């Protein structure tokens, strides 16, 4: 990750980690130039725009979970994979907002 | 370093001198032993860096470093840089882990 291209080349390379402890320990964190971060979600209307993009509150479902969630959860954060996969399982079985609040509820 | 040089070069007993350049990670070490080295003016100048041995097993990395260093020992006037030694050992902390043979190779080197 150090070594410069032959000639008149040109490289960029990109590296993702989800452990930046453990690279900190081992002292490899000196070959890189820079260091993006990417957050988790942690409000609700970031997770109303999410259900309006998969097509799942149908409005009254939306106002429903969260206002459920409002007074439900005081402290949200979780990832957009896990999210996902949770509105997905919620579709089958009782579309309903209770599956989704439970799903979101033990998932935080 | 041109104090040290002079030296290798004049003096009649003197016939090994050896240095170590440590400072803080960044500062610019290599370039200025370069430049030392450059700016010398001997017939004979090699570098050993971890470029070099990339891929290689143990054994082919010793049998380099003794090749090498075997080549130095002609000429009245030789130049060696050794490069970032602490990485030619494999080292890391958490181990803490590193080779021992290539070690005391260049430790009797
Ligand atoms: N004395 C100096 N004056 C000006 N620029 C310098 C000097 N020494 C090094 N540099 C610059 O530093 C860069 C190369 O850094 P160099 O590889 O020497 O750093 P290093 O700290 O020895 O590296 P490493 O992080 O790999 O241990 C080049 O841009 C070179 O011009």
């Amino acid at each position: 990750l150090k070594r410069k291209p032959p000639q008149d080349r040109r490289l960029l390379i990109m590296t993702t980690t989800s452990a930046y402890s453990v690279l900190q320990q081992m002292d490899i964190l000196s070959c890189f130039d820079n260091e993006i971060a990417v957050p988790n979600m942690t409000n609700l209307d970031e997770l109303n725009n999410v259900m309006i993009e998969s097509n799942f509150l149908d409005d009254a479902g939306r106002v429903k979970v969260i206002n459920e969630l409002s007074r439900s959860c005081p402290n949200f954060n979780v990832g957009i994979k896990k999210t996902l996969t949770n509105i997905e399982t919620a579709r089958h079985d009782e579309d309903p907002v209770n599956e989704l609040v439970e799903l979101m509820t033990q998932s935080a | 370093g041109a104090r040290y040089v002079r030296q290798v070069r004049e003096s009649d007993k003197s016939r090994l001198v050896s240095l170590l350049i440590h400072g803080p990670a960044g500062s610019g070490k290599t370039a200025l032993a370069a430049e030392i080295a450059l700016k010398s003016g001997f017939p004979f100048i090699r570098l050993i860096s971890p470029n070099e041995l990339s891929g290689m097993s143990e054994s082919a990395k010793i049998a380099y470093i003794d090749n090498t260093f075997r080549d130095a020992y002609k000429s009245p006037l030789n130049i060696l840089v050794i490069d970032s030694l602490e990485t030619l050992v494999d080292w890391v902390p958490i181990g803490p882990r590193f080779s021992n043979n290539i070690l005391q190779m260049l430790k009797v080197a």
